RNA sequence: CUUCUAGUGAGAAAACAACUGCCCGUACCGUAAACCGACACAGGUAGUCGAGGAGAGUAUCCUAAGGUGAGCGAGCGAACU
RNA sequence: GUAUGAGUAGCGAAAGACAGGUGAGAAUCCUGUCCACCGUAUGACUAAGGUUUCCUGGGGAAGGCUCGUCCGCCCAGGGUUAGUCGGGACCUAAGCCGAGGCCGAUAGGCGUAGGCGAUGGACAACAGGUUGAUAUUCCUGUACCAGUUGUUUGUUUGA
RNA sequence: AGCUGUAAGUAAGCUAUGAUCCAGAGAUUUCCGAAUGGGGGAACCCAAUAUCUUUUAUAGGAUAUUACUUUUCAGUGAAUACAUAGCUGAUUAGAGGUAGACGCAGAGAACUGAAACAUCUUAGUACCUGCAGGAAGAGAAAGAAAAUUCGAUUCCCUGAGUAGCGGCGAGCGAAACGGGAAGAGCCCAAACCAACAAGCUUGCUUGUUGGGGUUGUAGGACUCCGAUAUGGUAGUCUGUUAGUAUAGUUGAAGGAUUUGGAAAAUUCCGCUAAAGAGGGUGAAAGCCCCGUAGACGAAAUGCUGACAACACCUAGGAGGAUCCUGAGUACGGCGGAACACGAGAAAUUCCGUCGGAAUCCGCGGGGACCAUCCCGCAAGGCUAAAUACUCCCUAGUGACCGAU
C-alpha cells in the first residue's frame, strides 16, 4: 500500500554513523519484503536503492508497577543509496 | 453385520441366568445374511434379515 | 448541576456562611464548585517549574454544591430554583416573584 | 465537517484520499525527529480519511 | 543427474554490456553462578580442536598458548574426632 | 503471631602479599608488581536447553551465606544486517495421517491411492580489515550459481 | 456547558455553527480457530487459475475462485454392444459451540444395607454417547368399570404406607373411583371415478396425477332422490389503528438561637403533604441536593392485541344385492426384559429366534382357562394449554454475611 509501510526512522548512535556511508535505517511493517520496501523508497523519495537489508527485534520484558508484560515486536530495514541523498531534520 | 435394510434389526443386550439366579451381561444379535438385491436398478449386496426375506 | 460557571452564589454551611461569590468553576460527576475567596486553604510547594520559588501559597478548595444558593441578578435574595415554558429557550426561572435567572 | 465532502465528487474524494495519506507520512516523520509543535493534527487527518471512506461507501450503495 | 525415443510443437547456439535474486535464525551463556538437580548446590550434559621435555601413549610429573586465586576473616597452636 | 534451644551449629574442596587510587566508609572494588593453581583441561569452537542474562552511563532498599564504592541484582538508553552458512520454496526411512473402502450398541478401529516426517541423500565464496556491542551477513579485493534485457529456416527434423 | 477513560503529570487541542454524554438503526471488523486451496509444532508456511498493477524486463504488490459428503440436472463415459459402475461441471443442505440447568433414547458400575454373603438392595443411580425444544414426552379408547355408567392426554390433593411383591428376610410399594388447574380436535391407506403412459389380450393387468373417503349407535363405496348453503382455523412475515420495551420532562414546603472546626443536634416561631420510600451533604434534615406521590413524552427499531383482506376446511334423508376397513401382522413354542408384581396359578406391554390367522355369520379385552353377558375396533400420521428449568437482562425483597 507503499505508504503504510515505511513507518519512520532510527536515530540512534549506531545509525548516525550509517548515513555517512550512504545508509538509512528506517523502521518498516511487520509483513514487508525486501522488495516492498525497496519500491516503497524509491517511489516515496525519487532516489535510486542499490541492497536492502532487513532484521527482526524481539519484544522486551518490562515491569512498572507490579504489572509486567512486553514492548513491541519490531522490523528494522536499512537502505543503500547509489548516488542520492535524503534530509532527514 | 450393523443394520437390515428394510426392517431395523440391530443387536442390543440381555442377561444370562445361571440356576442360581446370577445375571451377567450379555448380547443379542439378529439374523443377518449378506444378499443381491436391486435397489433402483443396479444390484447392490446388503444385509437382509432372515425374517423380511421369508 | 443547578449551578453555573459563571454565577453569583451565598453559602449556607461551613464556615463561610454567609459569603457570596462568582463561582469559579464547575465540577460535575464530582457535585463539587470553587467560589471565589471562599475555602481559603495553605499549601507547601517545593520549587517547580510555576514559581521557581515555592513559598506558602494560599488558594480556594471546592465545597460541595448543596452548600450554596443562586442569587437572582437583579434584586439581590437567595432563591430556589424552577423551570418554567419561555419561547423555548428553558432558563432557571426563578421562585420567589418568577424572574429569569 | 462531511457538509464538505459530500460537496465534492468522487474523483476528488480519492485525491483528496491521496493527500491525506501524504500529510500522515510527513506528520509520522516529524514527530520522530524532534518537531511538530501541534501533535493534535494526526488524529484530525486520521478522522479525515475516515470520513471519506464511509462517504464512498454509502454513495456507491 | 545422464541418456532414448513418443511428442503439443516460428528459430534457439554464443559473444559482450548491464540489470534481478523471496521467508525464518543469527545477541550472550554453553565440562556452567545463565542448561537438568527448590540454592551463586563437591552430582549429570552429544560432537570437533587439544602443544613441549622424558615416554609406546590422550598414562605420569613439570610447563607453552590461553585461563584462575574459587563471596567470611584474624589469632592460639588444649582434650577429642 | 511470637518464644525456648542461643548469640549456639553452620557460613558448601583450593594461595596470597604489599604499594598506590576511589570514596562518607575498603581484607573483599580499581591499577601495579612479585608469588601460587589447571593445561586430553579449569584452554578454543559448537548442537540442545535458557530466553535479554549481551554493550554503554548511573544506583545501593532488598538478593549475594561476611563486606561492598561491586555484580548474572536495580533504573535509563542501545545492540542481532546473507542469492552462496543452517532450515523452507528439493528427496525419501521408521512412524504417522488417510478421498473412496472394509469392520463395529453408540463413540469409533483399521487401511488403498495420495501425503506429512531427518537423525540420512542433493545442493553455487573466499582471504583480510573494521564496532562499545554483528560479521563466510558490513567494507575492500578477486569469484561463482540461476534468470532478464539489449547489441554484436519444411517442429518434417538433417535446426 | 463543559470535555479529551483508569490516572496523577505535562504537552497540544475541541466546544454555544451545540462538544463530551445517553437510546434506536447502520458502516468498518487484521490473524487463529468447524477452518474448508495444500501443509502444519494454533495465531505460521507454500500454491494454481483469471483480471489488475511496479519495472525496459525478470523478480515484487492486489482482488476473486479452488475441501469433503448429499440431492437435482447436463456432458463425457465403459471390463462388455445396448448401458451401469466411474469422471468432469452446475445446484442443495450439513458440519461446530454451549446454560457445570431442564427432556427423550443407547449402553450401564461399585463401596454400601441385609449387623457374614451368592437371590435381593444401593439402582436403571453415577459416569459415557446420540438426538433435541423453548419446553420435551404423552395425546383423541381394540380405554376405565359393573348398575343406574363415563368419554383424548398432562399435572396437583386424596385413596395409602392400603392391596400386593419378597433368601415372605433386609426391604420395595400401586391403580381406579372422589375433589381441582387446563381444556380441542384433526388428517391418510383401502374400495370406487376420471385424465395420461406401458403391457397396445384391441381382456383390462402395471403405474402417474386429480376427485372421493375416514368409523363401532358400525362407517363407507354403490343405487335413489334433496341441497349447490352454512358453521369454523392450530394460517400469512398482507393492511388499519390501540398499547408496549428500549432515552427523557416537570415535580410542594425554614429562618433565627446555644454548643462545636463544621449542625441535620438544642430552644423559639412558621410552613408543606395524592410527596413523612431511600440515598448524599463537615455530626442525626418532610421543608439544602438527588429523588418520591402525581402529571407529560418517542424520530427509529422490535413485540403483543383488535378488525379487514387473502388463503384453506366443513351438508341431509333411503336402500341393504355386492365390494372396502392397515399380513409375515395379531398370535403360539423357546430365551430375556418392563409392568409395585423376584415364574409364580401369571393376565397386560416390549426385544431376539423359529412357527403362523380370520374378514362383520368377524376381531380384541374384563389378571391362568372355558361358557354366557358387557365395553371397545389393533397392526397409519399430527396437535395448544394446565407441569419442569435459569447461563442471561430489567425492578425489587430478606427477625441472610459483614473481611479467618
Amino acid at each position: 500500500e507503499l505508504l503504510d509501510v515505511i513507518k519512520r526512522p532510527v536515530i540512534t548512535e549506531k545509525s548516525m554513523l550509517a548515513m555517512d556511508e550512504k545508509k538509512y535505517t528506517f523502521e518498516v511493517d511487520t509483513r514487508a519484503n525486501k522488495t516492498l520496501v525497496k519500491q516503497a523508497v524509491e517511489s516515496a523519495f525519487d532516489v535510486k536503492v542499490a541492497n536492502v537489508n532487513i532484521l527482526n527485534v524481539r519484544p522486551k520484558f518490562k515491569r512498572m508497577g507490579k504489572y509486567a508484560g512486553y514492548t513491541k515486536k519490531r522490523r528494522k530495514a536499512i537502505v543503500t543509496l547509489t548516488e542520492d541523498s535524503k534530509e532527514i531534520q | 453385520a450393523k443394520v437390515c435394510y428394510f426392517t431395523g434389526r440391530k443387536t442390543s443386550s440381555g442377561n444370562n441366568r445361571s440356576h442360581a439366579m446370577n445375571s451377567t451381561k450379555r448380547t443379542v444379535k439378529p439374523n443377518l445374511q449378506k444378499v443381491r438385491v436391486l435397489i433402483d436398478g443396479k444390484p447392490k449386496k446388503v444385509w437382509v434379515s432372515a425374517r423380511a426375506l421369508k | 448541576m443547578f449551578v453555573k460557571k459563571g454565577d453569583k452564589v451565598k453559602v449556607i454551611t461551613g464556615k463561610d456562611k454567609n459569603k457570596e461569590g462568582v463561582v469559579l468553576a464547575a465540577f460535575p460527576k464530582q457535585d463539587k464548585v470553587i467560589v471565589e475567596g471562599v475555602n481559603v486553604v495553605k499549601k507547601h510547594q517545593k520549587p517547580n517549574q510555576a514559581a521557581p520559588q515555592g513559598g506558602i501559597l494560599e488558594v480556594e478548595a471546592p465545597i460541595h454544591v448543596s452548600n450554596v444558593m443562586v442569587i437572582d441578578p437583579s434584586n439581590g435574595e437567595a432563591t430556589k430554583v424552577a423551570f418554567k415554558e419561555v419561547d423555548g429557550k428553558k432558563v432557571r426561572v426563578s421562585k420567589k416573584t418568577g424572574e429569569v435567572l | 465537517k462531511v457538509k464538505e465532502i459530500r460537496e465534492l465528487t468522487t474523483a476528488e474524494m480519492l485525491d483528496k484520499e491521496k493527500q491525506l495519506k501524504e500529510e500522515l507520512f510527513n506528520l509520522r516523520f516529524q514527530l520522530a525527529t524532534g518537531q511538530l509543535e501541534n501533535t493534535a493534527r494526526i488524529k484530525e487527518v486520521r478522522q479525515s480519511i475516515a470520513r471519506i471512506k464511509t462517504v464512498l461507501r454509502e454513495q456507491a450503495n
